[PDB]
RNA sequence: GUUUUUUCACUGACCCGGUGAGGCGGGGGGGCGAGCCGGGCUCUCGCUUCUGGCGCCAAGCGCCCGGCCGGCCGGGCGCGACC
């Protein structure tokens, strides 16, 4: 073998892969941003009411931490429905507001009138 | 026992072999960092003596100040 | 027989001219910081004047005399952490129903045997790393008329016992069909280690000059020597 | 009293130099085996104006003798000195303007 | 005979510069001139100057081994690129 260039570098080593014997935490942590936990309550309000009834849309409020595809995944989950779009915004109350638009098949104000907001 | 002949072997740093042992350490020491693990006793007579115990758990750091 | 597409295509590596082959550069590598200050620690030991009592490790016992010394020594090593329990072991069977001679290691030990005129033959590493562990150990053997001889590598010092290292290594009493084989190793280091420590105590090492740095003055007195050899005739 | 203007320049921070615009350090190419026994080929590609200074400068390009790469160098340009022309170095090369030797 | 100090040198402590720490020092091999009568020596160079081109990841030679039917197919080593 010859030195091939004038520059020595460190030779790659073997790395080995953690092994332990014995887990740090002992269960892990439960996902407290569940589905129940992540949409709180729509509004009733007749800036809403206007929103679901021209639009097809939902209005809720749900946790500042949620995604889109989290709310997404949520509503579908709740109550039964897929989704067209999702379109967050955070109010100055500090909640976050989603308008969820359905599919064009689903009505909903006929998903309204079966979760209790009409 | 050899301890006792190193001991009286530091006690005549101005001897020949000394003198240069001392010399070729120093530089030695001079060219490593400021302050970095000595694999074991450089005097372990002396290091006995303060109190090193050849065994687990026992370090020995080298360590270089301003004068 | 041959192709005539197979053409002889020649690289004219001059200056300026095609690029240079992928050449050996060990000469021109940038080394690491330890490897440099090992390298040039064992060029010090060239330079610097060394006194004779550092000096003395450097002239060792030759290729021959020490596989005669080692195989003597394979007949005496020490029992390892199998056989100190197969002779606890034999122990109890013999209680249910004198000490062989073993090689003596230690530095703290050897003198003390050396001092106490037991020791027979001693074996001193030339590498160690403090050299103050057995720099004054010489002296003590040939005052005390203790044949000394050192040795090619702690590390193989340190295979006779099952460590790492060993240091010194002390025959004191060998077996009846080996005294002789012993006795035939200690005529040979006694007038090579013993006979000869006046000129051992006198012998500074190192103060040599580099190749680079010899061949110049050589190149200089060889011109300055060619003036008197050609000016007178 | 107050520290004076001409101690307050070795502190720097308002007198340092205006280096936002310049070009890079004009120096010589670096000695290797090739300037050192025989000579390198270079072409003056072109001369551009480095900001505070009144001397032109000349980047010139080699070809290195060890990589495939093109190696560029920017020369203090001799007067004379125009772009295509080819600038030699090292111990053997000839004497005209613009070719550094020993 | 200790020691005082002045100069000429050495490098190895110490300092500076360069670089991707890339051909450093001796020796060997090849070529041109002085000279002795094919052989040892004083010397030098070892390959690039009319041009705004291109230039790496080997050609060639030798040595082996490996699967398919001396012939298909594919690897490694040395010289090439002196010690």
């Amino acid at each position: 073998k010859i030195r091939t260039s004038p520059t020595f570098r460190r030779p790659k080593t073997l790395r080995l892969r953690r092994q332990p014997k014995y887990p740090r935490k002992s269960a892990p942590r439960r996902n407290k941003l569940d589905h129940y936990a992540i949409i709180k309550f729509p509004l009733t309000t007749e800036s809403a009411m206007k929103k679901i009834e021209d639009n097809n849309t939902l209005v809720f409020i749900v946790d500042v931490k949620a995604n889109k595809h989290q709310i997404k995944q949520a509503v579908k989950k709740l109550y039964d429905i897929d989704v067209a779009k999702v379109n967050t915004l955070i109010r100055p109350d500090g909640e976050k507001k989603a308008y969820v638009r359905l599919a064009p098949d689903y009505d909903a104000l006929d998903v309204a009138n079966k979760i209790g907001i009409i | 026992g050899a301890y006792k002949y190193i001991q009286e072997l530091w006690r005549k740093k101005q001897s020949d072999v000394m003198r240069f042992l001392l010399r070729v350490r120093c530089w030695q020491y001079r060219q490593l960092s400021a302050l970095h693990r000595a694999p074991r006793p450089t005097r372990p007579d002396k290091a006995r003596r303060l109190g090193y115990k050849a065994k687990q758990g026992y370090v020995i750091y080298r360590i270089r100040v301003r004068r | 027989v041959v192709n005539p597409l197979f053409e002889k295509r020649p690289k004219n590596f001059g200056i300026g001219q095609d690029i240079q082959p992928k050449r050996d550069l060990t000469r021109f590598v940038k080394w690491p910081r330890y490897i440099r200050l090992q390298r040039q620690r064992a060029i010090l030991y060239k330079r610097l004047k060394v006194p004779p009592a550092i000096n003395q490790f450097t002239q060792v016992l030759d290729r021959q005399t020490a596989t005669q010394l080692l195989k003597l020594a394979h007949k005496y090593r020490p029992e390892t952490k199998q056989e100190k329990k197969q002779r606890l072991l034999a122990r109890a069977e013999k209680k249910a129903a004198k000490r062989p001679p073993v090689l003596r290691a230690g530095v703290n030990t050897v003198t003390t045997l050396v001092e106490n005129k037991k020791a027979q033959l001693v074996v001193i590493a030339h590498d160690v790393d403090p050299i103050e562990l057995v720099v004054f150990l010489p002296a003590l053997c040939r005052k005390m008329g203790v044949p000394y001889c050192i040795l090619k590598g702690k590390a193989r010092l340190g295979r006779l016992v099952h460590r790492k290292t060993c240091t010194t290594v002390a025959f004191t009493q060998v077996n009846s069909e080996d005294k002789g084989a012993l006795a035939k190793l200690v005529e040979a280091i006694r007038t090579n280690y013993n006979d000869r420590y006046d000129e051992i105590r006198r012998h500074w090492g190192g103060n040599v000059l580099g190749p680079k740095s010899v061949a110049r003055i050589a190149k200089l007195e060889k011109a300055k020597a060619k003036e008197l050899a050609t000016k007178l005739g | 009293g107050r520290v004076i203007r001409g101690q307050r320049k070795g502190a720097g921070s308002v007198f340092r130099a205006h280096v936002k615009h310049r070009k890079g350090a004009a120096r010589l190419r670096a000695v290797d085996f090739a300037e050192r026994h025989g000579y390198i080929k270079g072409i003056v590609k072109d001369i551009i104006h480095d900001p505070g200074r009144g001397a032109p400068l000349a980047k010139v390009v080699f070809r290195d003798p060890y990589r495939f790469k093109k190696r560029t160098e920017l020369f203090i340009a001799a007067e004379g000195i125009h772009t295509g022309q080819f600038v030699y170095c090292g111990k053997k090369a000839q004497l005209n303007i613009g070719n550094v030797l020993p």
